[PDB]
RNA sequence: AAGAACCUUACCAGGUCUUGACAUCCUCUGACAAUCCUAGAGAUAGGACGUCCCGGGGCAGAGUGACAGGUGGUGCA
RNA sequence: GUUGGGCACUCUAAGGUGACUGCCGGUGACAAACCGGAGGAAGGUGGGGAUGACGUCAAAUCAUCAUGCCCCUUAUGACCUGGGCUACACACGUGCUACAAUGGACAGAACAAAGGGCAGCGAAACCGCGAGGUUAAGCCAAUCCCACAAAUCUGUUCUCAGUUCGGAUCGCAGUCUGCAACUCGACUGCGUGAAGCUGGAAUCGCUAGUAAUCGCGGAUCAGCAUGCCGCGGUGAAUACGUUCC
C-alpha cells in the first residue's frame, strides 16, 4: 500500500492509514476521502485500484514528505541566517516561544547531565 | 519497557491427524512472566512453542 | 499575531526618520528605542541601532527580516553559559 | 399597580420599615401584595488574615443583601402621597416603580 | 381524583410524589422513570417503600422532581413515597421506619474550607 | 480506634440477583465513584459465567468465594530483635472482605482484554481454585501455619 | 497573632455598624467620604473625648452623630464650634452635613475614651502600672462587671519591650452575646510606640 | 507605598492601559478590592471596626 | 503576589531635574492652565491661543528658607 | 407555566416549634456518669463553620500602615524610554496532563449547585472549519444574560500498538485585548507527534456524602491560572485493636 512512497498501514481504516504520510494529519485525511469520495471505514488492504489511484492524484496536491521536510528546514535555515533572537534559540537547543528554562524544557534540552 | 499482554489463547486446540495434543485450552503469558512448560515427553510443550 | 485589520505595527517616530532618508537616498545609522517596530520594506538596507537595554545594538536589515520585529535582532541578555 | 423595592444589610430594619410601607397603604385603602421575601444575595470575601506570608490564614467576611417586594393594587391619589411622605431609616434603599 | 402528596429530599434534589390508584407507572416530569432514571438499582430503591408495603400495581407514582443528580433525585423520590404513603395509611408507619424509609438523609456536601483542596483533603506536607 | 469498635456500613442488595455479596464487589471493582462501570462489568462478567459453564452464576461465584476466603491470617509483632509474624483468625467479615479484594485485584492482572472477560476468567478459577487469588490464599495459610509456633504472641 | 478583635466577632451578631447606610452603584464613594469624615472629626475633636462617631446618608443629605463625653467643648459657644464643623464638612463632603452630638453619660465605660486617657498619661510620663490601676478602679466604680487594660512597648524606656496588662472582674472574651467594648490606643514617646488595649465587659444582652 | 508613587497613580497616565488601583487609604497597589477600593490589610482593619456597611464576619 | 508585555516596579543602562513628583507655611501677583504646531525615545523644551471662580471664601501661579522627600538601615529598639 | 386563573405544592425569608439523657430498662454509690430501648427529621457536644487561655519560638513583617534611633539630601530623593523581575550545565517543594480498553473517537438522551453582570452582562439572527466577527433583543436583575454543566446512560467504531494512547516541542497561518504580544500574553486552524508501558531509596492525604473522580462559578483582571477561594454531580474501602513508631 504505497502511496507518495509511504507503504500506509494495510490492516488499518482509510482514515488512520493516511495519517502516516508526513504531512497528512486526521482532519487532512478526512477531507482527502471525502474530496475522493472513498469510505472511511473501509480497510486499506480492501482498496480497490481505482480508490487508491484517485487517493494518489489528491495527496500529490499537497506537500507530504520530502517536500514538506525541504520547506520546514528552510524556515529553521532562514531564522539563524538573519541572526534573530528566535534563530539563535534553535540553535542553542532552548524554548523559542518563551516558556521558562529554569525548570522543565527537557524536551528542547535533552535528558538530565547533573552537576 | 514493552507493554502487558503478550500472549493470549482462547479454545485453542491442537491435533495431528486424528490424535489430539490438546483441547479447548485457554492461558495467557502477560510481560515478565517465567513459565515453566510441564509435562511428560510427546505431551506437546514443544508443539506449543512452534505455534507460539 | 497583530490582527490582520489593524495592518503591521511600527512607531512612526522610526517611519518618519526612514522616510526622510529615503526621499535623500541617504543611509545613516539611525538610533532607535522602539524594539516593538515591525521591519517594514523599506527599511531594506538601512542600519538601526536598537537600544537593548543598556546599548543601541547597530542591525543591517536584509530582505529576508521584513515583518519580524526590530527587537527581535537585538537580544536583550547575555549568557555564554554556566562552568 | 405599584411596585416597591426594599434592599437593606439588616433585615430587621428592613422588616420595620416594610411594616411601615404597608400599612400606610392599606390606611389609604389601596390593596398590598404583601411583603414578598425575595432571594438574599450574599457576596464572600476571603482575605489574608496576617500581612505578610502566611498564606494558610485566611479570614471570610460576607454581605447579606436583603430584599422585599410590596406590590400596591388599587392604588388611590392619596396613596401615592403617603408611600413618598415616608421617612425610612438610613440604611433602607426604597426604589417604587409605577 | 383522590391522591396522597408527599415531599421527599435527597441532597440537592426536592420530589414532589402524588399517589394515585393506578398500576405502578412511575411517571417522573411527564417521562416514563426508565427513560428518566437509567440505572436499575436506582430504579429498584426508589420502589422499596412499595415493595415493603406490598402496594406494588395499586398507586401510580406522579413525581415532580428539581435539582441534584440522578442518583439524589432517585434518593428524593424514594423518601417522598414513603411519606406519601404515611397519608394513605398510618398503619404501614411502623414498617416504613423499622426500614428507615422516613429519615431524611440529612448528607450533604461538606463546604471546602480555606488551606485545604477539599472538606478534608489536605494539602501534600513535607518536613523537607 | 482507641475508643472503640465503630459503626460499620451497610450495603443494599443488587437489584438483579439480591444478593448484598454482589453489591459489595461492585463497590469492590469501582474507580473514581464510577459505580455505572462497575455493575455493567460485573453483569457482563456473571453472563460469561452462566454462558460458559451452564451453572448459575450466583451459585458459581459464591463457590469461588468460598476457595478464597481465608480462615488464619498473620499480624506482624516487632518482639526484640527479629519481627514475628503472629497467626490470627480471621472474622467473618474480613474474611469476605478480604475475598472480594483478592478476587478484584489479581483479576486486574490477568491477560484477558476485558475487564468483565478477566473477572470472568478469575472466578471460574477461583471456582476449581486454580487462579491467583487461590494462590494467594493459599500463601496466608501457609505462613500462618509455619508461624504457628508464636500464636501465643498477640496484642 | 491570636485573639480577634472583639468587636470584630460581634458585629451585626449583638453590635450594630456606626456607618448605617446603604449604598449600591455610589459605595465605593460613600465609604472613603466617611473614612475622611471620621478622620477629620478625630483630629479637630482630639481633645473633645470623641469615641464614636455614626454616619448616616439620604439622597445628598449626610446625618452625622458624634458620641463625646464632653458635649459642651464640641459645641462651644450658642454652637459656634458645631456650626464651624458643618461648614467645614459641607467644604469637604459637599453635602449639606446635619451633626448631632450625644452625651455619653459615663465617660470611664466607653472603652475608646479609656483607651485614649491612658494613652494621654503615658505620653505624660506617668507609671504605666499606675495609669492602668488607677483607670480599672475608675471604670470598675461605673459598675462594669469587669475590665482588662494593656499597655505594650518599651515601657519605662527599657530596651527590650514587653506588655504588662490588669484586670478586674469577669471579661469572657469567647462569650459572643457579651457585650464587651473594646478599643486600642498610641502614645507616642520618646523611645517610640506605647500600644493600649481596653475590654470593658457590661453584661450580657 | 512612596508618595511620588501614589501621586502618579492619582495622575492619569500616557495610555488607559496604564491605569492601575492603589487602596487609597494606604497606597497598597496588591489586593485592592474593587467593591471597596481598599487593599486587604485596610479592609480588615475597618471592617472589624464597623465602619464597612454590611459586612460582617462569614460562617457556614 | 486576589493577575511582572508598558503600568505595576521598588532593580539595571541611558537621557534628565533640584522648596523639588508629594505637604503646611510665608510672601508677590494675578489664572493656572487645557489645546494644538515644531523638536525629542520620552521626560522635556520652544512657540501659539486664550488670561482668574465667589476684603479674600478662594483658586492659581511665580520667588523665598523653614522644609519636603526615602519600598534607605535596624523586626535583636 | 405559554394566557386566563390560582399559591394549593415546591421555593424564597422573617417570626415560631424541635434535642433536653427530657422518658423506659439495666449498670453505677444512692453520685456524676455509662450501656441499651421507644418516639422522632434528627440521640447522646446530629454535621460543618466562627470562636484560638497563660505563654513558647529575641518566630514573621521597619516593603500595607505607623514609629525610636542611625544614615542620604544637585542624591540613597524626583522624571523618562528601553531592559530585568520570565536568564539556565543543574538540585528541591507544590501541582497539571498522562502512560490507556473501567479506554480513545463519533453520535443521541439527559440531570446541578453556587456565584457574577452598567460601560457591564450581552440573547437571537447572519458570517467563519475554529478562535471570533456584524447587528442587536433583554437586564441595574428570583424577570434578561453569563449559561451548552461534565462525568453518567445509550448506541457505533477502534482491538492491545508507543497505537485512533499521550500530548511536549516545533513550522505555518490566524483571532482577541491593548499605544504596543521581539525579549514576554491567552486562544484557534493546519502540520509536526517528544518523553511516558504505573515509577528506587523513601514519603503524603483521608474515618462519609469523606477520599477518589467530574465539571461550574468567583476574587484579582483591558488581556492572561494547571494557582487560590467557593459550588454541586457520581461516590467508595476500612477502623479487629493499642504490641510497635
Ligand atoms: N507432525 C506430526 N505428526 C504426528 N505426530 C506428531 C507430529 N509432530 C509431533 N508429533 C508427536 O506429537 C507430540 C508432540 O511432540 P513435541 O516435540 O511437539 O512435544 P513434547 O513431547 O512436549 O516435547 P519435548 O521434545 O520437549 O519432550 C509427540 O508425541 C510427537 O511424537
Ligand atoms: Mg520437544
Ligand atoms: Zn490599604
Amino acid at each position: 500500500a504505497r502511496i507518495a512512497g509511504v507503504d500506509i498501514p494495510r490492516d488499518k481504516r482509510v482514515v488512520i492509514s493516511l495519517t502516516y504520510i508526513f504531512g497528512i494529519g486526521r482532519t487532512t485525511a478526512q477531507q482527502v476521502l471525502k474530496e475522493a469520495g472513498v469510505s472511511e471505514d473501509t480497510r486499506v488492504r480492501d482498496l480497490t485500484e481505482e480508490e487508491l489511484g484517485k487517493i494518489r492524484d489528491i495527496i500529490d496536491k499537497l506537500k507530504v514528505e520530502g517536500d514538506l521536510r525541504r520547506e520546514v528546514s528552510l524556515n529553521i535555515k532562514r531564522l539563524i541566517e538573519i541572526g534573530s533572537y528566535r534563530g539563535i534559540r534553535h540553535r542553542r537547543g532552548l524554548p523559542v516561544r518563551g516558556q521558562n528554562s529554569k525548570n522543565n524544557a527537557r524536551t528542547r534540552k535533552g535528558p538530565r547531565r547533573t552537576v | 519497557k514493552r507493554g502487558k499482554r503478550i500472549i493470549e489463547a482462547k479454545k485453542l486446540t491442537k491435533m495431528f491427524d486424528d490424535r489430539i495434543l490438546f483441547q479447548d485450552s485457554p492461558f495467557y503469558i502477560n510481560h515478565g512472566d517465567r513459565i515453566g512448560l510441564l509435562g511428560e515427553n510427546g505431551c506437546g510443550k514443544t508443539t506449543l512453542i512452534k505455534m507460539i | 499575531a497583530r490582527s490582520l485589520k489593524k495592518g503591521p505595527f511600527v512607531d512612526g517616530h522610526l517611519m518618519t526618520k526612514i522616510e526622510k532618508l529615503n526621499e535623500t537616498d541617504k543611509k545613516q545609522v539611525v538610533k532607535t528605542w522602539s524594539r516593538r517596530s515591525t521591519i517594514f520594506p523599506q527599511f531594506i538596507g538601512h542600519t538601526i541601532a536598537v537600544y537593548d537595554g543598556r546599548k543601541h545594538v547597530p542591525v543591517f536589515i536584509s530582505e529576508d527580516m521584513v515583518g519580524h520585529k526590530l527587537g527581535e535582532f537585538a537580544p536583550t541578555r547575555t549568557y555564554k553559559g554556566h562552568a | 399597580k405599584i411596585r416597591i423595592r426594599l434592599k437593606a444589610y439588616d433585615h430587621r430594619i428592613l422588616d420595620q420599615s416594610a411594616e411601615k410601607i404597608v400599612e400606610t397603604a392599606k390606611r389609604s385603602g389601596a390593596s398590598v401584595s404583601g411583603p414578598i421575601p425575595l432571594p438574599t444575595e450574599k457576596s464572600v470575601y476571603t482575605i489574608l488574615r496576617a500581612v505578610h506570608k502566611y498564606k494558610d490564614s485566611r479570614e471570610q467576611f460576607e454581605m447579606r443583601t436583603h430584599k422585599r417586594l410590596i406590590d400596591i393594587v388599587n392604588p388611590t391619589p392619596q396613596t401615592v402621597d403617603a408611600l413618598m411622605r415616608l421617612d425610612l431609616p438610613s440604611g433602607v434603599d426604597i426604589e417604587i416603580k409605577l | 381524583q383522590v391522591q396522597y402528596y408527599g415531599t421527599g429530599r435527597r441532597k440537592s434534589s426536592v420530589a414532589r410524589v402524588r399517589l394515585v390508584p393506578g398500576e405502578g407507572r412511575i411517571v417522573v416530569n411527564n417521562r416514563e422513570i426508565s427513560e428518566h432514571i437509567p440505572s436499575a438499582a436506582l430504579i429498584e430503591d426508589i420502589k422499596q417503600p412499595l415493595t415493603l408495603t406490598e402496594t406494588a400495581g395499586t398507586y401510580d407514582v406522579l413525581v415532580n422532581v428539581h435539582g441534584g443528580g440522578l442518583s439524589g433525585q432517585a434518593g428524593a423520590i424514594r423518601h417522598g413515597i414513603a411519606r406519601a404513603l404515611l397519608e394513605a395509611d398510618p398503619e404501614y408507619r411502623t414498617t416504613l421506619k423499622r426500614a428507615g424509609l422516613l429519615t431524611r438523609d440529612a448528607r450533604m456536601k461538606e463546604r471546602k474550607k480555606y488551606g485545604l483542596k477539599g472538606a478534608r483533603r489536605a494539602p501534600q506536607f513535607s518536613k523537607r | 480506634p482507641r475508643k472503640g469498635p465503630v459503626a460499620k456500613r451497610d450495603v443494599l442488595p443488587d437489584p438483579i440477583y439480591n444478593s448484598k455479596l454482589v453489591s459489595r464487589l461492585i463497590n469492590k471493582m469501582m474507580i473514581d465513584g464510577k459505580k455505572g462501570k462497575s455493575q455493567t462489568i460485573l453483569y457482563k462478567s456473571f453472563d460469561i459465567i452462566k454462558e460458559r459453564t451452564g451453572n448459575d452464576a450466583m451459585e458459581v461465584f459464591e463457590q469461588a468465594l468460598k476457595n478464597i476466603m481465608p480462615v488464619l491470617e498473620v499480624k506482624a509483632r516487632r518482639v526484640g530483635g527479629a519481627n514475628y509474624q503472629v497467626p490470627v483468625e480471621v472474622r467473618p467479615e474480613r474474611r469476605t472482605t478480604l475475598g472480594l479484594r483478592w478476587l478484584v485485584n489479581y483479576a486486574r492482572l490477568r491477560g484477558e482484554k476485558t475487564m468483565e472477560e478477566r473477572l470472568a476468567n478469575e472466578i471460574l478459577d477461583a471456582a476449581n481454585n486454580t487462579g491467583a487469588a487461590v494462590k494467594k490464599r493459599e500463601d496466608t495459610h501457609k505462613m500462618a501455619e509455619a508461624n504457628k509456633a508464636f500464636a501465643h504472641y498477640r496484642w | 497573632g491570636q485573639k480577634v478583635n472583639p468587636v470584630g466577632l460581634r458585629i451585626g451578631v449583638i453590635r450594630d455598624w456606626e456607618s448605617k447606610w446603604y449604598a449600591g452603584k455610589d459605595y465605593a464613594d460613600f465609604l472613603h467620604e466617611d473614612l475622611k469624615i471620621r478622620e477629620y472629626i478625630s483630629k479637630r475633636l482630639s481633645d473633645a473625648s470623641v469615641s464614636k462617631v455614626e454616619i448616616e446618608r439620604a439622597a445628598n443629605r449626610v446625618n452625622i452623630t458624634i458620641h463625646t463625653a464632653k458635649p459642651g467643648m464640641v459645641i462651644g459657644k450658642g454652637g459656634s464650634e458645631v456650626e464651624a464643623l458643618r461648614k467645614a464638612l459641607n467644604s469637604l463632603t459637599g453635602k449639606r452635613v446635619h451633626i448631632n452630638i450625644l452625651e455619653i453619660k459615663r465617660a470611664d465605660l466607653d472603652a475608646q475614651l479609656v483607651a485614649d486617657n491612658i494613652a494621654r498619661q503615658l505620653e505624660n510620663r506617668v507609671s504605666f502600672r499606675r495609669a492602668q490601676k488607677q483607670q480599672i478602679q475608675r471604670t470598675m466604680r461605673a459598675g462594669a462587671q469587669g475590665v482588662k487594660t494593656m499597655v505594650s512597648g518599651r515601657l519605662g524606656g527599657a530596651d527590650i519591650a514587653r506588655s504588662e496588662y490588669y484586670s478586674e472582674g469577669t471579661v469572657p472574651l469567647h462569650t459572643l452575646r457579651a457585650d464587651i467594648d473594646y478599643a486600642t490606643s498610641e502614645a507616642d514617646t520618646t523611645y517610640g510606640k506605647l500600644g493600649v488595649k481596653v475590654w470593658i465587659y457590661r453584661g450580657e444582652v | 507605598a512612596k508618595k511620588s508613587m501614589i501621586a502618579k497613580q492619582q495622575r492619569t497616565p500616557k495610555f488607559k492601559v496604564q491605569e492601575y488601583t492603589r487602596c487609597e487609604r494606604c497606597g497598597r497597589p496588591h489586593s485592592v478590592i474593587r467593591k471597596f477600593k481598599l487593599c486587604r490589610i485596610c479592609f480588615r482593619e475597618l471592617a472589624y471596626k464597623g465602619q464597612i456597611p454590611g459586612v460582617k464576619k462569614a460562617s457556614w
